[PDB]
């Protein structure tokens, strides 16, 4: 349908920091945001498959 | 056979045996039997038990891992992670691939090594007492009953007690 474009972005706000925008038009904003604990990687594997309540 | 047990002098093996690896094949008055040597399959086993436990548990050394995430703007960088990829999946395949090769040929000439140094340790206990066929068996100067044979496999037999029996028994073919 439509002809223009969306660009998101992101960033990792510390525990104990703010935030602050400023806009004077064109802008989507935040309602939700999410808490993250990460500790260790991995990755996106690419299957077809579905849950096998296992381990 | 490396030893010259199994291809070589021993043509062939014993199929009615089925106790253990290696073994004996009497035929006296009383009957015929086979009986296996448990001691020294014992330690072949217990060495093989070991080889294969130490291809396996030398390798422990394995860690987490992944799959691919990059865009086609770096093809260049998925490149790289397909050269090393490729690169370990070669190398793993090969040392593999000949560890196999080289631990069975081995493995098997383990077996010829115990067949043939069972025949010798039964050998050096009867020097002139039995008569070396070359079919890897051993006839006899003298009578040894079922109870005189069980010294030839415990190895608690006596030269001496049957000495004089075979000597003599020796000069009546020799005419
Ligand atoms: C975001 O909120 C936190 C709330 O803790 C602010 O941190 C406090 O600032 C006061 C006032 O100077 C200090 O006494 C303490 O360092 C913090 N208070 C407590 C109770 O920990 C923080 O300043 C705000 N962040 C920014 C970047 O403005």
């Amino acid at each position: 349908g439509q002809s223009g474009r969306m660009e998101f972005f992101w960033t990792i706000l510390k525990p104990n920091d703010a935030i602050n925008f400023e806009s004077n038009g064109n802008f989507i904003a935040p309602e939700y945001a999410y808490k993250i604990v990460k500790k260790g990687d991995s990755t996106i594997m690419k299957s077809e498959l579905e849950y096998g309540n296992c381990n | 056979g490396l030893f010259g047990a199994i291809a070589g002098f021993i043509e062939g093996g014993w199929q009615g045996m089925v106790d253990g690896w290696y073994g004996y094949h009497h035929s006296n008055e009383q009957g015929s039997g086979y009986a296996a040597d448990k001691e020294s399959t014992q330690k072949a086993i217990d060495g093989v038990t070991n080889k294969v436990n130490s291809i396996i548990d030398k390798m422990n050394t394995q860690f987490e891992a992944v799959g691919r995430e990059f865009n086609n703007l770096e093809r260049r960088i998925e490149n790289l992670n397909k050269k090393m990829e490729d690169g370990f999946l070669d190398v793993w395949t090969y040392n593999a691939e000949l560890l196999v090769l080289m631990e069975n040929e081995r493995t098997l000439d383990f077996h010829d090594s115990n067949v043939k140094n069972l025949y010798d340790k039964v050998r050096l206990q009867l020097r002139d007492n039995a008569k070396e066929l070359g079919n890897g068996c051993f006839e006899f100067y003298h009578k040894c009953d079922n109870e005189c044979m069980e010294s030839v496999r415990n190895g608690t037999y006596d030269y001496p007690q049957y000495s004089e029996e075979a000597r003599l028994k020796r000069e009546e073919i020799s005419s």
